[PDB]
């Protein structure tokens, strides 16, 4: 949608991630793994529920109204009784049709946004120690075991701890 | 600083989102079918088929319309002094008493339907000089002839029908509804046989209003043995006002007043069965749940109901776009 | 790799977007004139000026209104048994027969206009004791006097006008529309000359309804030589019901029934020329194209038309912002 | 608009680009050159057409309605016939006015978005071999002939092929 | 380039946004209370309490309703030929002349209310054979009896009430409004005492229309000493048409015509004080300012007013989210 | 909101910034300082006023209408007069309620956007001489006195002037 993460630079979803809406997959020298990110999952979920509750907010009640079905032909007054109702129904149907179109459009950009925000957040944390492979994956240029992967995920990763190892691996090489 | 010791390697971390095998199509500002992870339906499109008898007070009219219950057709005597939040009228209802017509039937049915009560108070009208309680074989009450329970057909006594001039003050603090009528005979002979005068006249008035109706002699189609008709009228009398009924023939007199109230009552035409269940929204197709915001069951509703919409499905996306690994 | 890859040069790559010299201003949530590359107009604001005679069946009333075509004014005899999707009434239409008035003209014009047919079936009413086919010099049919083709003016035979009491059953399976009327004479002399009785009366009824009208003698303004008037009424008779016409003077009798139908027909007042072209949307200003979603030509429409809006222009941006590179 | 590419960090449009809505101009070894990008052009065009078709979706039809012009003065009932229509027209006019304002607003951010997405996509592909000059142009720090420019544009550019040449040119210099 | 910068240090630059201590909660598509820096109220919910007498021409009816001002109740003679943009009717208004009723009161009050003028032109009707200027002690004008200033009660001359048949052409180029009426006596004796004939009749017509009303004898409730009533009617006569008034008893004749116009006038029921101030929007609760888009003061308005809405507050965010740094 | 700057990577606002909506706080060789940014403040303010004026655009005027309060009970016609008004009021109330919800939602993303745009703009200008600390602060890796801070803020900063000093400080170190 507007941010180009979902169905964008992230090629496709993971049918296998059953524990959250957004998450991480990694491959290091100790193995491969997957893990949902619960904060961005909750952020997306809460906004969609907020939106949902606003839409289901109070059915108003109406009691005696006007007749809407007639068995005899009467002319002028019954023509008006029918026209008031038919123009009321088209106006409420327009409203319903526009409301879900705007809402759905926004739900797709909102979830695209949370994906991109989690990507950016992880980018900012890895600092000079990783490079973006451009497909939603970072190449971490230093040895990062499963506790290192866990610290990026739970947001406690210290880039300084691995900066020189990373900068060496990343740049120096032979050019 | 941190000392590597020996190892020199890299790791890969990839961010991603879920996807589901199934997925639902939804409309958008720019697409009209785009597939998302999950959606929720906003249009209620099915009734239970039964009018739940709770929380509103449903009154099933059985084979009485509300006007016949009001007038007091013998077969609707079950409804006297009855009350309702919703009066349900059935397609099978039939009238079976003196043939009548109501000039503005639709406003009288409305006006009683939202008052919500058929509470009737009998008042001591004194009709001097005429024969009270006339009844007809087209309105059988029991083995005998009869008439509407709430109306009083006056005819001559002996050889005269006087000019009736009666009054009934509204001394209470509420509005009073008076239902009265006029008899249209089939023949001039019938007119004089019953009312002596060859031209009747009924004038009912208050300080605020007056109706004078004069009868119309002529043959109408045979209905339950009769070609005559009575036409029904109504007068509301406000607190402090006074009713004066003045006639010289053909008056079908009131027996007292219905009392009027202000409430949430209405009337509905439906053949749906009433059943025991609680449901706030009533539709002539039966109750429907008001959990969704819009409904497509019927434009006629009573109670806390979803807004009727022409569409029968409107799905609200409750998840991200579905971009599966394989296909859909 | 290579060996000492020494060529130290660089390149520049710039991303950009197009821009146009011209560009269109559009409204926005935050700006009311912002310039974009291209836009499309959503309000239709011009008619062709002609009512296309296709796909709807347009009936041009020429100098007949629909009610005169119905009643059978001599000069509108062209329209007998005619049908339409849209009947166009012209401002030039004129009546030219016995001066009449229709108590609820507006409902009779509506009710016939959407039935969409003037199909008339003559029925064998037998009027015994009166002179049929009365005609007037204010309603010339050919050289002679005449009257409305679908109405039958009954007057006395010899010295008496009996009490007419006729009946016509609806035995078919459709509703029947009966147009009848009552004559209001100018003088008591005219009343007795024609109808003998000094006070006429017409009662038309079914099992469901009844109308009794009594005439009113008095001078009205001279219209085509006459101060008298006839007033038009209508009765619909449902399948299985029965019409009973009972009168004692002044009856302008029906000659049979119009048949009623249910459809998409309507009536429109317009002096626009009808022309050959296909157009779905008709406006009294002529047809308009329903390609745009909103229109500002006229609030009166018939057919598949854009929604009338007060605005005469609403441009929908179909391109990005125009940020020109000079402007040429 | 929301992303700040169009009428933002990209100073102005190119009146000369007649073959697409978004594209590339380059100046290299063989000279200067321009080329439209057809994928982002199509992405912008398709969304605008989708939006367009939804707005032109079905004019509903109406046949017998109520009278809307009157020649005599009648009072209570005609007052209501006029009031029903006048409140119907104001409601549909409000709807038309709001609909094009939201739509236009969104068309401007949507196209701003596609510009920025194409910029980001090119950024991600050039990896460590280019720098953003901050005006929508990348400085490519290695020799990049016309086929090199065409591989960035058609999305097949391999950064590794030029990484050491680039990293040398870009960093080393004298600081 | 430059020489040895001995020291090589760093700097920190941080971007941020403001925040306020206070902050306002607003609704959102996804939240219904989110705190922003500032907001503005879009619902006007309070009146001044006074109807500003500017820019519209307010006419305070004091203790006259518009219909009594029209008819010419003695106590409303102040309003003759008066004009208004808005006529304000007060709850205290009372009638104090001959007891009358108006069959379609609501349309006559509407029709005069938007014409906006009580300009009356007297015309030379010649009533030959009857006694003009009848007056009553229930309509005291000064010490004496009186009647409505704009109506003329005709009774017999000596022993006869002729058939009146008068005509008044509309030769001007504007529509004329004629208010006329009919007297309903209480007794047949009253009928013959005044009008000789035992059954009156009034027929008022133009080329286009006709009304025949016949009186109705009978006792109504005592109002200002009387049981009789007069009912009010109206006829508009278009340019080039002609009025013909024909009666044989009970006519309450017009004295001329009110002239009709087309404008922005209306009528309002309010007990709010009129005051001097300029305000475009008038509400029966007093004027309100139309600076906001929506208002919740009253659904009744006149002038350039905000759209009435059920909500009493709707805040539009005019600032960013408020994310303060201290605790609470 | 959609961009994740306000109430996002920028932890909280400054109650102390009284001179503008968006701005800078630095620390450099010469001391500490704060300064509002007036261009992004004006950009946010203008859009919010534009939006505001559109909403207050013309109260339409209405003169003779239908009666809306009745003292007698009449039945069919009065039922319609009441139903026309009650359905008109619910439709306008729906409109008011949706209008401020969309508007407010957009005002929060629009201001989130301007924050992020000012951040990006500063990023692009500092080029290879600074690093993002990920909290909305850049670490400038070269000596930058008050006039240097002023040139970043007023948009005239030349990165080349400090590139080698910065690149040395930033990378070389000991890895
Ligand atoms: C005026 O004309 C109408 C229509 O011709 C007459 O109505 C008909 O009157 C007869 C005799 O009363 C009715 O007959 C009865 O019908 C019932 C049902 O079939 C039956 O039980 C009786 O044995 C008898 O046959 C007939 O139904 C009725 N028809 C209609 C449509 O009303 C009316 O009598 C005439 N009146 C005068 C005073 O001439
Ligand atoms: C009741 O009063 C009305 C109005 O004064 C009388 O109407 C007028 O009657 C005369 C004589 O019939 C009409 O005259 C004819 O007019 C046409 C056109 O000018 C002309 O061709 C004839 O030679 C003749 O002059 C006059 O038009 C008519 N005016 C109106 C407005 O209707 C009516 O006759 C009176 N009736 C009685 C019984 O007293
Ligand atoms: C028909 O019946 C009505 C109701 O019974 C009669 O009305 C009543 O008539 C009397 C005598 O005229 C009225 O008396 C008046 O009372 C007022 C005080 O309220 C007093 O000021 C007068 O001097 C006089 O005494 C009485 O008010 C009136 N009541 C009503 C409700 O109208 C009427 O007279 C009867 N008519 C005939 C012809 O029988
Ligand atoms: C983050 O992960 C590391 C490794 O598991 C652990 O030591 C640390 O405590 C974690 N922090 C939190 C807040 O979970
Ligand atoms: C789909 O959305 C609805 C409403 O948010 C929710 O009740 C339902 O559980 C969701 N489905 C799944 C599989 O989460
Ligand atoms: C109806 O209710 C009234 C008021 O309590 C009572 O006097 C009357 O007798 C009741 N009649 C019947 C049939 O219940
Ligand atoms: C509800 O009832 C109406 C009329 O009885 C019928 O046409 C309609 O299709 C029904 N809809 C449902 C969901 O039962
Ligand atoms: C402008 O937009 C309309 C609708 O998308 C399209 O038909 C037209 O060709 C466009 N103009 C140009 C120059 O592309
Ligand atoms: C009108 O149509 C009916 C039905 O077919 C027919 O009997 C009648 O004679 C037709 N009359 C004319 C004038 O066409
Ligand atoms: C359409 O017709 C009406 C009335 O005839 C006129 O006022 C209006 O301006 C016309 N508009 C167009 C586009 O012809
Ligand atoms: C991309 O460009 C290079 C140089 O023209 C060419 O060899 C390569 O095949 C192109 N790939 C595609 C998919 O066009
Ligand atoms: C809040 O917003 C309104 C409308 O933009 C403005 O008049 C008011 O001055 C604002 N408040 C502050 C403190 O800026
Ligand atoms: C009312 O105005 C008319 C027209 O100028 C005038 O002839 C008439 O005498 C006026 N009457 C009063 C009481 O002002
Ligand atoms: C306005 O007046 C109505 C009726 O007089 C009253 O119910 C309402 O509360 C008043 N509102 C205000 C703001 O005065
Ligand atoms: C930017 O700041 C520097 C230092 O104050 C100053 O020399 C320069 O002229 C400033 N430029 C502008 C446009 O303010």
């Amino acid at each position: 949608g507007l941010f180009g993460a979902i169905a964008g630079f992230i090629e496709n979803g993971w049918e296998g991630m059953i524990d959250g809406w957004y998450g991480f997959r990694h491959q290091n020298s100790e193995g491969t793994g997957q893990a949902a990110d619960l904060k961005s999952t909750q952020a997306a979920i809460d906004q969609i529920n907020g939106k949902l509750n606003r839409v289901i907010e109070k059915t108003n009640e109406k009691f005696h109204q006007i007749e809407k079905e007639f068995s005899e032909v009467e002319g002028r007054i019954q023509d008006l009784e029918k026209y008031v109702e038919d123009t009321k129904i088209d106006l409420w149907s327009y409203n319903a049709e526009l409301l879900v179109a705007l809402e759905n459009q926004h739900t797709i950009d909102l979830t695209d946004s949370e994906m991109n925000k989690l990507f950016e957040k992880t980018r900012r944390q890895l600092r000079e120690n990783a490079e973006e492979m451009g497909n939603g994956c970072f190449k971490i240029y230093h040895k990062c075991d499963n506790a290192c992967i866990e610290s990026i995920r739970n947001g406690t990763y210290d880039h300084d701890v691995y900066r020189d190892e990373a900068l060496n691996n990343r740049f120096q090489i032979k050019g | 600083q941190d000392l590597p010791g020996n190892d020199n390697s890299t790791a890969t971390l990839c961010l991603g989102h879920h996807a589901v095998p199934n997925g639902t199509l939804v409309k958008t500002i720019t697409d009209d079918q785009i597939e998302v992870t999950n959606a929720t339906e906003l249009v209620q499109s099915s009734s239970t088929g039964k009018i739940c008898n709770n929380p509103h007070r449903i009154l099933d009219g059985i084979d009485c319309t509300l006007i016949d219950a009001l007038l007091g057709d013998p077969h609707c005597d079950v409804f006297q002094n009855e009350t309702w939040d919703l009066f349900v009228e059935r397609s099978k209802a039939f009238s079976n008493c003196y043939p009548y017509d109501v000039p503005d039937y639709a406003s009288l049915r409305s006006l009683v339907a939202s008052s919500g009560t058929l509470e009737f108070i009998t008042e001591g009208f004194t009709w001097t000089g005429v024969t009270q309680n006339g009844r007809s074989n087209a309105c059988k009450r029991g083995p005998g002839s009869g008439f509407f329970s709430r109306l009083n057909w006056l005819t001559k006594s002996g050889s005269t029908y006087p000019v009736l001039n009666v009054t009934m003050p509204n001394n209470d603090n509420f509005d009073k509804l008076y239902i009265w009528g006029i008899h249209h005979p089939s023949t001039n002979q019938e007119q004089t046989s019953l009312y002596v005068q060859a031209s009747g006249r009924v004038t009912v008035s208050t300080r605020r209003s007056q109706q004078t109706i004069i009868p119309n002699i002529g043959s109408r189609p045979w209905v339950r043995g009769l070609s005559s008709r009575i036409s029904i009228y109504w007068t509301i009398v406000k607190p402090g006002d006074v009713l004066v009924i003045n006639s010289n023939g053909n008056l079908i007199a009131p027996r007292g007043y219905f009392k009027m109230r202000t409430g949430k009552s209405s009337i509905m035409r439906s053949d749906a069965p009433i059943d025991t269940c609680i449901s706030e929204c009533i539709t002539p197709n039966g109750s429907i749940p008001n959990d969704k915001p819009f409904q497509n069951v019927n434009k006629i509703t009573y109670g806390a109901c979803p807004k009727y919409v022409k569409q029968n499905t409107l799905k609200l996306a409750t998840g991200m776009r579905n971009v599966p690994e394989k296909q859909t």
